[PDB]
């Protein structure tokens, strides 16, 4: 709750500032045709998809598309979801969840 | 053997489930089950043949004589099962997935294709049937309480709270009630169709009980309705009555030492014909006899080297 | 809200605001900006005219290269947008005049940033883009052939 | 120092750390963000085809699995303590359901 | 010889294999039979309305 | 071919000529036809065990998965043990072990699940023939 949690909410604040900026190098990653065959596991239509999801982190309207979120109450329930006990213990064994 | 009143078995990662008598402790009969672990235990309405489930097969073991083999198994499902049950007559029976599969199995080894398969979007947790064996209900771990009809193909979806995973649902026999509990411990109680004629199938949100601020495990009724014990990860059990949903006893395994730390969660619950005695199945390798007055224990099961985290617990009619 | 009224009712406030006060930043990349997010608006629409795109498609190239040549250190995102319209918008004959006279305009030092998406885009089927990528890379070796 | 790498493909790792380098640039211009020294370490990423690369060396960097399997053999603690109690526990860990999971855990 | 010893081998297991009823789920259910779904798993027994008290009689003889 | 139908289905499904390269120069039997003088052999059921058990021969010849081949063709010799019990399989088995190339250990689990036969067919007209 101390330099993590502040210093988490300084860097989402800077890239929902610049959401153009970060979206524009995405896009001319995720729609090159020889780059997103190990993204395919019409053709374009799970990219259209990728950069949705991609908007919806930088404007809040990820966990709940129904409203909009701040930013501390977003790093909020980022941390919840991070830490609980039932996300952590279905992790693969060698991923260490434990540690 | 099975030929008495009443039977007790208990099971879990040992591997064994151990066949028992609430007359005295000696363990009667050591049934062998590999590669699995046990989820939970129920026996036949027809007492000749008991059920258990566990990572997508249902073994099925003989009681009359004394077979510790699966002389019956079923298979098909590729994920874990989390209950099972049977019709009253015994004509089918109903085991719910964590594929998120719901389904009915038809106990005739003849073509009646009596089988309907229910998808949901989420793996559910617990099933329960209605006392008129008209009814079911599905509970996810998205909090949506689906009440699956069996005359229609429609099911009315019902969710109180969202974000939180129900674990256990039941039904009084009498049909009074209808409660559920969560990953957080609210005990929602609905009060259930007065529709006897048509199934009409309505529920309104009667009343919420604030307890077991841990996990909630498993809650049930009493065949006379007038209780409802509710198991919870603190180690403790509370039982309530239903007339004012108060407090009526409460349980607890806690040795009050800060050393042991939870040393192990209290998993299931089984009432009597009369509701006077119950039955408890802890994870300390070890399954107790309350009684619902005096609060004090009457006997402990001792056989088991693992935890037991199932129990069946089933007597004569009357009572 | 971004609405079929509302899009040329911003151009019109955008517009008037770059000849105020040239040689500022905020003007010409907002100004920019909004023609391509026209054009992206109108696709989406006729989807679910060749000259129906083409007033917006002409102004967006022009605002965005003046851009580029403002900021001179940060234009990571002007040098990309230009990219897109050119690899989809590039094969009409009226983008083209505003495109080669862009590159000439401003600072070959500018596309160094962007080597690896051009390089993505060389097999291009069209004869009309594909030969203007040449140019640049050939003259990118002409000044840096040692980064190429 | 460089570190070739085989039967791998970095030309998506090329795009990541341009990516890096823009995240960068907007965190130097930042006046809250400038003032606390908030940055991303980069190395350098050279593909020569489809299938192989280069990566460049960071020096005076250990992984995080060695860094602590060192702290425990040093001071006589098994390396998998935690992972052996839960398999005494239940030997089936990987068929258990999400309840039993967690108290395992 | 070698595979004698294992032909003959291979026979016990198969004695102590076939004490085992093994039921597989068919992908085949009624979905012709809309109509007779009303009857062949909707019984739909309501009925004990009459109450029975008791006598604690259960565990009358257990304790 | 049985090959290629085979993978689609069980072999308890199907049942719910068959030798391909046997002409009359290669059989141990049917050679001795006009030579000789012999009887013609007698016989649906038998018919598509012999492709299961020739089917799984050339599978035997690549060595991918021995064990799996082996179990499959023990399994035979166990609920149908009157399968190996004819002259013309054991020509054609035998005229395909030496085109191909099996190793050593393989070449004796062949070959050796015929030593326990009568044959009775070559000794009822060898007999007749030289009396
Ligand atoms: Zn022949």
């Amino acid at each position: 709750d101390g330099n993590y949690r502040i210093t988490c909410h300084t860097v989402m604040e800077v890239l929902r500032e610049h959401k153009d900026s970060v979206m524009a190098v995405l896009e001319a990653f995720v729609y090159d045709p020889l780059l997103n065959w190990r993204l395919m596991d019409a053709l374009n239509k799970k990219a259209i998809q990728i950069i949705n999801r991609v908007r919806d982190k930088l404007t809040g309207r990820d966990f709940s598309h129904d409203d909009t979120l701040d930013v501390p109450t977003q790093v909020e329930l980022l941390i919840k979801q991070a830490t609980s006990h039932e996300n952590l213990c279905q992790c693969y064994i060698g991923w260490c969840p434990f540690w | 053997v099975g030929s008495d009143p009443v039977i007790l078995a208990t099971a879990g990662y040992d591997h064994t489930v151990r066949f028992w008598q609430a007359h005295s402790g000696i363990c009667t009969r050591t049934v062998q089950h590999q590669d699995s672990q046990v989820n939970a235990l129920e026996v036949t309405p027809d007492r000749s043949m008991i059920a258990a489930a566990g990572y997508q097969h249902i073994r099925m073991y003989d009681l009359n004589s004394n077979n510790p083999n699966p002389i019956i198994s079923y298979d098909g499902v590729n994920k874990n099962i989390a209950s099972v049950g049977f019709h009253e007559d015994g004509r089918w029976m109903y085991t719910g997935g964590e594929d998120c599969t719901a389904r009915i199995w038809d106990l005739r080894s003849r073509n009646l294709q009596c089988q309907r398969i229910f998808q949901v979007n989420a793996p559910i947790n617990c099933v329960c049937l209605h006392p008129n064996q008209a009814e079911l209900i599905v509970g996810d771990q998205s909090g949506a309480i689906h009440i699956w009809d069996l005359k229609t193909d429609h099911n009315e979806q019902l969710i109180p709270e969202p974000e939180v995973s129900i674990t256990s649902a039941h039904i009084d026999p009498d049909a009074s009630y209808m409660a559920a509990v969560n990953s957080t411990g609210n005990c929602y109680v609905w009060n259930l169709t007065g529709g006897i004629g048509d199934e009409v199938t309505q529920l309104i949100p009667k009343t919420k009980i604030p307890a077991h601020t841990r996990y909630a495990l498993q809650c049930r009724f009493s065949p006379d309705s007038t209780l409802l014990a509710t198991c919870s990860a603190d180690q403790t059990c509370k039982i309530w009555r239903t007339s004012n949903f108060s407090l009526m006893t409460e349980l607890s395994i806690k040795s009050g030492n800060p050393g042991e730390s939870s040393r192990g969660w209290m998993w299931g619950c089984a009432f009597s014909g009369d509701s006077q005695y119950i039955v408890t199945a802890s994870s300390d390798n070890l399954a107790r006899l309350w009684c619902v007055e005096t609060g004090e224990i009457k006997r402990e099961y001792g056989g088991h080297q693992k935890a037991v985290v199932c129990l069946a617990f089933n007597d004569s009619v009357l009572g | 809200g971004i609405n079929e009224s509302t899009i040329p009712k911003v151009l019109q406030y955008y517009s008037a605001a770059t000849e105020h006060d040239r040689s500022w930043y905020k003007a010409w990349h907002a100004w920019a900006v909004m023609n391509f997010e026209a054009v992206l608006h109108y696709k989406h629409q006729n989807q679910a005219l060749s000259k129906t795109l083409l007033m917006y498609t002409v102004p967006a190239v022009q605002g965005f290269f003046r851009s580029i040549s403002l900021s001179r250190g940060n234009n990571l995102q002007d040098t990309l947008r230009v990219l897109t319209l050119w690899f989809d918008y590039g094969h009409w004959p009226d983008v083209n005049e505003a495109l080669v006279e862009g590159v000439k305009a401003i600072q070959i030092d500018t596309w160094l940033q962007v080597i690896p998406q051009l390089i993505a885009r060389i097999d291009t089927p069209r004869p009309l883009v594909g030969r203007l990528i040449h140019q640049l890379l050939t003259d990118i070796g002409r000044y840096h052939p040692q980064a190429l | 120092v460089f570190l070739l790498k085989g039967h791998e493909d970095l030309r998506q790792d090329e795009r990541v750390m341009q990516l890096f380098g823009l995240v960068n640039t907007l965190l130097a211009n930042d006046p809250t963000s400038l003032r606390k020294n908030l940055s991303i370490q980069r190395y350098a990423v050279i593909p020569l085809s489809t299938n192989s690369g280069l990566i460049g060396w960071v020096p005076h960097c250990d992984t995080l699995h060695a860094l602590i399997r060192d702290y425990r053999e040093k001071k006589k603690i098994l390396l998998n303590i935690e992972h052996r109690i839960m398999l005494r526990m239940a030997p089936d860990y990987d068929h258990l359901t999400l309840m039993q999971k967690v108290e395992v855990f | 010889s070698n595979t004698a010893q294992r032909l003959e081998r291979l026979r016990k297991e198969r004695q102590n294999q076939i004490k085992c009823k093994n039921i597989q789920w068919k992908e085949r259910n009624s979905k012709q039979s809309a109509q007779e779904l009303k009857s062949l798993f909707e019984k739909k027994s309501l009925k004990e309305k009459p109450p029975i008290s008791g006598k604690q009689s259960i565990l009358s003889v257990r304790l | 071919s049985f090959h290629l139908l085979r993978q689609q289905m069980s072999l308890t499904e199907i049942m719910n000529t068959g030798l391909q390269e046997h002409t009359d120069d290669n059989c141990l039997y049917c050679v001795c036809i006009e030579i000789l003088g012999f009887q013609p052999s007698n016989q649906m059921c038998r018919i598509l065990l012999r492709k299961e058990v020739l089917r799984l021969v050339i599978n035997l010849s690549s060595s991918v998965s021995t064990k799996c081949h082996e179990t499959g063709l023990l399994t035979i010799k166990e609920k149908y043990p009157q399968t190996f019990d004819d002259i013309c399989l054991y020509s054609e088995v035998s005229h395909l072990l030496s085109h191909c190339t099996f190793r050593l250990p393989c070449r004796r689990f062949i070959q050796e699940l015929f030593q326990d036969v009568q044959f009775l067919q070559m000794h009822e007209e060898a007999e007749a023939v030289l009396a």
